[PDB]
């Protein structure tokens, strides 16, 4: 995010950091109960990518962070990678996170629910503060 | 769902 | 570039699609649903991260950061995946599995 600003520690619980083997980070991630985390499919996620919850700082050891291996990647039939339509990608953990302060779901909308033009809302990750 | 137990503060 | 090791986090505006085709045209599609342009950005590595938006104390996923300008501009709307138009899918695939 650029011209962002830093979050409080843990006020974010559905934030999840998806990271590859290395440990590397390419993509934020939101879980919406303990088994399930909502991400773009565009991130091309694969079951040898882990999602990382609890975190804050990736650059600190000292987080009491949870490594979860994922089982299956469900990419919506919808998506379409040319035009980045139906950018959505289900991904089914093998364990279930264990919910805590620091870890817990984000509501979902009712396919209805209206949000107006000019309705302020807020985005976090670890993307980019500077391009 | 939705609720925070640590308060975001923006 | 920058990359944060720290959670970063960033309050912006919904915009309208019939607003957002006067940036990106027919690029626009009914999944997708346009913030920002407002002075801050999405930017590569925020990708699949959400757009919530609060109401009576609790926040909702209303999008999942998706695309937008090649240089994370911030006069530019960023795109985001419309979960509206998607969480009829979300809610099927997890009580099939
Ligand atoms: C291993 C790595 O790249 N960083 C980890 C944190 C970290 C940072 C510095 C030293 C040890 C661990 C992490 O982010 O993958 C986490 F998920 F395990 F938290
Ligand atoms: C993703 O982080 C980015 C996110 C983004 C970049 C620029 C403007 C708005 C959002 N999406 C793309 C398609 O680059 C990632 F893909 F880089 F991972």
């Amino acid at each position: 995010i650029v011209n962002g600003e830093e979050a409080v520690p843990g006020s974010w619980p559905w934030q999840v950091s998806l990271q590859d083997k290395t440990g590397f980070h390419f993509c934020g991630g939101s879980l919406i109960n303990e088994n399930w985390v909502v991400t773009a499919a565009h991130c091309g996620v694969t079951t040898s990518d882990v999602v990382v919850a609890g975190e804050f700082d990736q650059g600190s050891s000292s987080e009491k962070i949870q490594k979860l291996k994922i089982a299956k990647v469900f990419k919506n039939s919808k998506y379409n990678s040319l035009t980045i339509n139906n950018d959505i990608t289900l991904l089914k953990l093998s364990t279930a996170a264990s919910f805590s302060q620091t870890v817990s779901a984000v509501c979902l909308p009712s396919a209805s629910d209206d949000f107006a033009a000019g309705t302020t809302c807020v985005t976090t990750g670890w993307g980019l503060t500077r391009y | 769902c939705g609720v925070p137990a640590i308060q975001p503060v923006l | 570039a920058n990359t944060p090791d720290r959670l970063q986090q960033a309050s912006l505006p919904l915009l309208s699609n019939t607003n957002c085709k006067k940036y990106w045209g027919t690029k626009i599609k009914d999944a997708m649903i346009c913030a920002g342009a407002s002075g801050v950005s999405s930017c590569m590595g925020d990708s699949g991260g959400p757009l919530v938006c609060k109401k009576n104390g609790a926040w909702t996923l209303v999008g999942i950061v998706s695309w937008g300008s090649s240089t994370c501009s911030t006069s530019t709307p960023g795109v985001y995946a419309r979960v509206t138009a998607l969480v009829n899918w979300v809610q099927q695939t997890l009580a099939a599995n």
